[PDB]
C-alpha cells in the first residue's frame, strides 16, 4: 500500500515503560531516536505532537559518533502518567537534509476495555521438595491490555532469582503469564514469606499483592 | 591492453570494453572487443595485436550482489585511492557503508564511491562494502589494500 | 500495484515440530519458503542437503499467489527422526533468475548438553475455587534444548483447551514453561485425574507424564 523509501536516516519511537507510566514516584519517557544520520548533513530538527498540539519540553541528547562512522540523535519526551493511560497519541515528527520529507512516526497505549487481573500464588509441587532449589508461581490472568509489571519480594527486598514468562493470549481475549520464583528450599521449609507483586492500568492503586508460605 | 570501464575486477552482466594498442587465454577471438553481459567465462588472460604484442593484463569476472571494485590493491603513500561499491546490473543499493579492518569508515544514504584523496600508512587494511538492496543486505568479498612508500 | 523486489526474494528455512521428531510414527518435515518471487521470474529451484550430500526426496508445493502480488513458493524435505536428533545439518539451496547467485541455508537442532525436563503440577490456587473454571497447571522447567512438546489428557481422552507459554530461558541457560489447562470446576471437585504429558529428546521414551487431582 505505502511505496518504499530510498535510503537516508531511519526513525524508532518507543514506548515508556508499563511500570513508570503506573506509580506516581517514576517519570515516564517516550523516546525517539534516530539513526543512520550521515556526517555531511548531521543536523536533525525533532518537532513532538500530543495528539495534534505541539509541545516543547523534549529534551534532545547530543549527537553519538556511532562504532559504524553514521551519527545516532535521541530525543526524550517526559510523559504525564494519566495522558498515556487516557491514551492520547505522541508522534516524533524527525527533519534532516538527506530526508525528501520528514519522517512522521506515531506511538500509543494498545486500544481496548482494559481488563483487572486475577493473581494466585501457588507452592512448589511436593514432588520438588526434594530438590535443594524450589519454585514458586505467581499466575496472572484474565488482563488487558498486556502492559504488565509483575515482581517478587520478601522482607520488604525484592527478591533476585525470578523470571516471567511473555503475556500469553488466553481465548477470551484477555491474556496471562506465570512468574517463577527460585528460592533455596531451606528458606522454603524456615517458613518465609514471599509476595507476588502485579502493577496494571485494572488495579485499584494500580497495584496488588498476593503471599505465598508453607503451611 | 586498456579497459573501458578501468574496473578489471567485474560482476556478471556488466559491460566491458577493451581498446587496443587478441589473445584470450592465448586463443584465437571472434573479431577484430566488446564484452557485453560479462560471464565468469571471460575471466582470465587478455593480450593485444593488430604492432607488437602486448603485456598480460587480467579481467576477474565475480559473482555477486556486490563487488569492491579498484583501480590496484597496491597504492604509493599521497596516491589517490579510488573505490567502487559495484552493485549487480547496477541494482540501487542504499545505506552504504564502507569497512575497514571490521569497522565502519564512510557511511552514505544513496550508493557512492569512496574516494579517498591522500593515502597513508593508515590506510592499509581489509576492505569490503555492505548496503541493502531494498530489504536485503548485502555485502561484498574482502580485498586487502597494502600502503607502501 | 507491483512492488519493486529489488534484492529479489528471500528465504526462510524452518525446524520439524518438536513432537514430529519425537513419536517414531510420525513424520518431521524441514520446510524452506521462498517469499518475495516475482511473477515474472517465479520458478524456483531447489537443491537439499544432509551433511553436505545431495538428497531427492523433497516435495514440491504449487506455488501461492500472495496479497502483494508476489509468490510463496516452498519445499518440504521429510527427514530421519534420529540425523534430526543428532545433529545433522540440513542446507536447502534456492536458484532464481533475480539472483546474482543460489542462496544457502541450513538448520540444525540446537548444540549443546541436552538436559533432562522437570515436570510438576500444581493445582488451583483456593482464591480461584469461587470461579466456575478453575487453572491446573503444569510447570516444566531445566530443560535444554527448548524444542518441546506439551499436551494434557484425562481419563485417555485428550483435554483440549489449553494455552502453553513459550519456553524461556532460565539463568542457569536451561529452559523453563509453563502450560495452563482451564477446567470446568464441577470435573475437579468430582475427583477426575489430570495428566500433563510432556516430550523432550532427554526425557526417557521421549515422554513423561505427571498427574494432578483433588486431595
Ligand atoms: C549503525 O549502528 C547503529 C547502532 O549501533 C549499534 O551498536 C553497535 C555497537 C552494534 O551493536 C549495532 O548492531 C547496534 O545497532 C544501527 O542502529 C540500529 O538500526 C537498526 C535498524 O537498521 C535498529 O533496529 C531496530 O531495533 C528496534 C528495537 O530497538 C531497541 O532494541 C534494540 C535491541 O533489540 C536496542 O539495541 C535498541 O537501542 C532499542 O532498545 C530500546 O531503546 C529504547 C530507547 O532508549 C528503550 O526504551 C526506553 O527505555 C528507557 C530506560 O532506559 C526509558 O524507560 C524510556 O521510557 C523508554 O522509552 C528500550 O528499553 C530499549 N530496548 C531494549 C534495551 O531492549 C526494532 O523495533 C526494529 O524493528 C522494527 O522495525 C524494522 C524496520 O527496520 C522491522 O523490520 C522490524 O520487523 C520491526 O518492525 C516494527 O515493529 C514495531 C513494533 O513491534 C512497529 O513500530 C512497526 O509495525 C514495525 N515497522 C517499522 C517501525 O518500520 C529494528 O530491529 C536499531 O535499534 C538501531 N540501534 C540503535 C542502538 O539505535 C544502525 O542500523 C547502523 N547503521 C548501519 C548502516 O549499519
Ligand atoms: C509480501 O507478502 C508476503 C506474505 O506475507 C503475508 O501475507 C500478508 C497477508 C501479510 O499479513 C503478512 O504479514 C504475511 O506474513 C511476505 O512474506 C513474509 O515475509 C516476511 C519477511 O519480510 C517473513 O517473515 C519471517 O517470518 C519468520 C517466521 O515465519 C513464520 O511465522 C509467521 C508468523 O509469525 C508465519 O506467517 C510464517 O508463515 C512462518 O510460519 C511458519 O511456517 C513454517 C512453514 O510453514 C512452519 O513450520 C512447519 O510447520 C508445518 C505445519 O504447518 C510442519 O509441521 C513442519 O514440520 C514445519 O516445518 C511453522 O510452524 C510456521 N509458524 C507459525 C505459523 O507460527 C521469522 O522467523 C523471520 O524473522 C527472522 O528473519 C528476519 C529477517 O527478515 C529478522 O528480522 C528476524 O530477527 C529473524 O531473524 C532470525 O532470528 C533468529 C533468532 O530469533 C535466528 O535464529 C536467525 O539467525 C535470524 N535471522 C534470519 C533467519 O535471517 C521473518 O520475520 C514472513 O514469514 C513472510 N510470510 C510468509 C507467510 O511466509 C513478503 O515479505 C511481502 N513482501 C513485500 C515486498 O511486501
Ligand atoms: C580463462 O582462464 C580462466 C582462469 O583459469 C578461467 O576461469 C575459470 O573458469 C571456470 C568456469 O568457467 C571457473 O569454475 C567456477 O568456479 C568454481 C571454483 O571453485 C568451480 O567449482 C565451478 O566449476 C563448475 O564445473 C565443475 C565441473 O567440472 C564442477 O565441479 C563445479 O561444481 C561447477 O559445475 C556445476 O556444479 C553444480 C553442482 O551443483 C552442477 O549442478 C552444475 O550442473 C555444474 N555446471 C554448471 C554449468 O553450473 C565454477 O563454474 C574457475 O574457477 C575459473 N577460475 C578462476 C581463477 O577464475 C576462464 O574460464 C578461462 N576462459 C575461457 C574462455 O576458457
Ligand atoms: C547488515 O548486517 C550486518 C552484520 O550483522 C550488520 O552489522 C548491519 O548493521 C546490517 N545492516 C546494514 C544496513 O548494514
Ligand atoms: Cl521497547
Amino acid at each position: 500500500p505505502a511505496p518504499e523509501l530510498l535510503g537516508g536516516p531511519s526513525v524508532f519511537l518507543f514506548p515508556p515503560k508499563p511500570k513508570d507510566t503506573l506509580m506516581i514516584s517514576r517519570t515516564p519517557e517516550v523516546t525517539c531516536v534516530v539513526v543512520d544520520v550521515s556526517h555531511e548533513d548531521p543536523e536533525v530538527k525533532f518537532n513532538w505532537y500530543v495528539d495534534g498540539v505541539e509541545v516543547h519540553n523534549a529534551k534532545t541528547k547530543p549527537r553519538e559518533e556511532q562504532w559504524n562512522s553514521t551519527y545516532r540523535v535521541v530525543s526524550v519526551l517526559t510523559v504525564l502518567h494519566q495522558d498515556w493511560l487516557n491514551g492520547k497519541e505522541y508522534k516524533c515528527k524527525v527533519s534532516n537534509k538527506a530526508l525528501p520529507a520528514p519522517i512522521e512516526k506515531t506511538i500509543s497505549k494498545a486500544k481496548g476495555q482494559p481488563r483487572e487481573p486475577q493473581v494466585y500464588t501457588l507452592p512448589p509441587s511436593r514432588d520438588e521438595l526434594t530438590k535443594n532449589q524450589v519454585s514458586l508461581t505467581c499466575l496472572v490472568k484474565g488482563f488487558y491490555p498486556s502492559d504488565i509489571a509483575v515482581e517478587w519480594e520478601s522482607n520488604g527486598q525484592p527478591e533476585n532469582n525470578y523470571k516471567t514468562t511473555p503475556p500469553v493470549l488466553d481465548s477470551d481475549g484477555s491474556f496471562f503469564l506465570y512468574s517463577k520464583l527460585t528460592v533455596d528450599k531451606s528458606r522454603w521449609q524456615q517458613g518465609n514469606v514471599f509476595s507476588c507483586s502485579v502493577m496494571h492500568e485494572a488495579l485499584h492503586n494500580h497495584y496488588t499483592q498476593k503471599s505465598l508460605s508453607l503451611s | 591492453v586498456f579497459l573501458e570501464p578501468q574496473w578489471y575486477r567485474v560482476l556478471e552482466k556488466d559491460s566491458v570494453t577493451l581498446k587496443c594498442q587478441w589473445f584470450h587465454n592465448e586463443s584465437l577471438i571472434s573479431s577484430q572487443y566488446f564484452i557485453d553481459a560479462a560471464t565468469v567465462d571471460d575471466s582470465g588472460e587478455y593480450r593485444c595485436q593488430t604492432s607488437t604484442l602486448s603485456d598480460p593484463v587480467q579481467l576477474e569476472v565475480h559473482i555477486g550482489w556486490l563487488l569492491l571494485q579498484a583501480p590496484r590493491w597496491v597504492f604509493k603513500e599521497e596516491d589517490p585511492i579510488h573505490l567502487r561499491c559495484h552493485s549487480w546490473k547496477n541494482t540501487a543499493l542504499h545505506k552504504v557503508t564502507y569497512l575497514q579492518n571490521g569497522k565502519g569508515r564512510k557511511y552514505f544514504h544513496h550508493n557512492s564511491d569512496f574516494y579517498i584523496p591522500k593515502a597513508t600508512l593508515k590506510d592499509s587494511g581489509s576492505y569490503f562494502c555492505r548496503g541493502l538492496v531494498g530489504s536485503k543486505n548485502v555485502s561484498s568479498e574482502t580485498v586487502q589494500i597494502t600502503i607502501t612508500q
